[PDB]
């Protein structure tokens, strides 16, 4: 959700 | 950078100063959001930003080029003020803005103008707007790593290094306080962008070195530092999948670079120096697995290590984001069960019940050694 996918993004 | 590009960035800096860009951005996003995340002006909020310029800043032409840079909004070339018009043409020549096929408009290319921690920054616009996979990373983890730095403790003479600099944001933040900053990367695209962002904030090689060098080579080198920052690639993807240069961590569980860095801090930091790292760390209900590996640095080297956990997600909430990213990054079709591969990998290899977005502060030769883990 909101806050997810860090070192990934987009 | 070539001399023509350097002159263009100088003129861009002049324009941003003339129209007060950083203050405008700060007002639009507001002080309760400015340091939370770079994902504030995005495809989902662009219409609201355009409405603010039209209705609260009167649609003034002095802000037309600014919006091309902030959101990509088209401006009529002939409506640009004289000084802004020549700069717009120079940005189009540089590939930093686009012209419409008939030459009558200027609009966004692949670079988005933001401000963070008091610096002005171009980033890869595809991370917040549509399109192909982005090639330069920035995110909330980038911001939180800088948030925990004690700026008043930085001396002008302190030697600082930002490993894996990307857009340059951490190096540029450090350059607000110390006159000696080293910024490193190995990707062509981030290296060209930090060159631009260094000049955009009136720094040069005299106070900020940009170096093409692998972090493992910088870690084993003989240079010694008072202050280190690093947001390395830390994401672990299942076997058989390729990520990107900014995302894919080394080692079985994606944490190889974090192990490399922490293991060398007693040698690369001067005694009493401090390092700031950030990573989205897998763990069980108690906390991230990686923090269990750090006791050796407390008892073996007398370090103080503080871990600030600012966001917690169940592993199930990352299956969609990770699998979507893998599909987009490799151009895969929609008929393979990537979600199942991610799920199996989290369970068997990562032992991931939760992901913990964690900033880690590490200091050598600590007067009060120990590990402290902060959770809300
Ligand atoms: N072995 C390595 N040595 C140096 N940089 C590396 C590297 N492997 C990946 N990188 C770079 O590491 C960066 C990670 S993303 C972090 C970017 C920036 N520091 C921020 O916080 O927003 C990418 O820019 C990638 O190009
Ligand atoms: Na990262």
């Amino acid at each position: 959700x909101y806050x997810g996918x860090a070192x990934v993004x987009g | 950078m070539t001399p023509p590009l350097a002159t263009t960035i100088d003129r861009l800096r002049d324009y941003l100063d003339r129209v007060g860009f950083q203050q405008i951005y700060k007002y639009i996003v507001a002080v309760n959001h400015y340091a939370v995340t770079p994902a504030l002006i995005t495809r989902n909020t662009a219409a609201s930003v355009h409405h603010f310029f039209d209705s609260r800043l009167g649609g003034r032409a002095e802000f037309a080029l600014l919006q091309c840079l902030m959101t990509g909004r088209p401006a009529e070339h002939a409506a640009l003020p004289d000084k802004d018009r020549a700069l717009a043409d120079a940005l189009v020549t540089a590939g930093l803005l686009r012209a419409s096929p008939d030459g009558r408009e200027v609009s966004g290319a692949d670079r988005q103008l933001i401000s963070a921690f008091g610096v002005d920054l171009l980033i890869d616009r595809r991370i917040h707007f549509g399109g192909e996979v982005h090639e330069v990373y920035i995110g909330p983890d980038s911001y939180w790593m800088l948030y925990y730095i004690n700026a008043s403790g930085i001396a002008r003479t302190h030697r600082a290094v930002d490993l894996c600099t990307g857009s340059g944001i951490a190096a540029l933040y450090l350059s607000l306080f110390t006159d000696h900053v080293l910024a490193t990367d190995i990707g062509d695209v981030p290296l060209a962008l930090v060159e631009i962002n260094r000049r955009l904030n009136r720094r040069d090689a005299g106070t900020m070195e940009i170096r093409r060098e692998n972090l493992n080579d910088t870690l084993d080198g003989r240079e010694r530092f008072d202050l280190l920052t690093c947001n390395p690639p830390f994401v672990a993807f299942p076997p058989g999948y390729s990520g990107t240069l900014y995302s894919q961590g080394t080692g079985v569980d994606g944490l190889g670079y974090m192990r490399d860095i922490v293991g060398r801090l007693p040698e690369v930091l001067n005694p009493g120096g401090s390092a700031y790292l950030v990573a989205d760390l897998c763990g069980d209900a108690h906390g991230p697995h990686f923090l269990g590996e750090l006791e050796s640095m407390v008892t073996g080297h007398g370090m103080r290590i503080e871990a600030f956990i600012d966001h917690v997600l169940p592993a199930s909430a990352q299956v969609g984001p990770i699998s979507d990213f893998l599909r987009h990054a490799a151009g895969l079709p929609a008929d393979t069960d990537i979600a199942a591969d991610v799920q199996a990998f989290q369970r068997e290899t990562l032992r991931a019940d939760y992901y913990y977005l964690t900033t880690i502060r590490l200091q050598t030769a600590a007067q009060n050694p120990g590990l402290r883990m902060l959770r809300r």
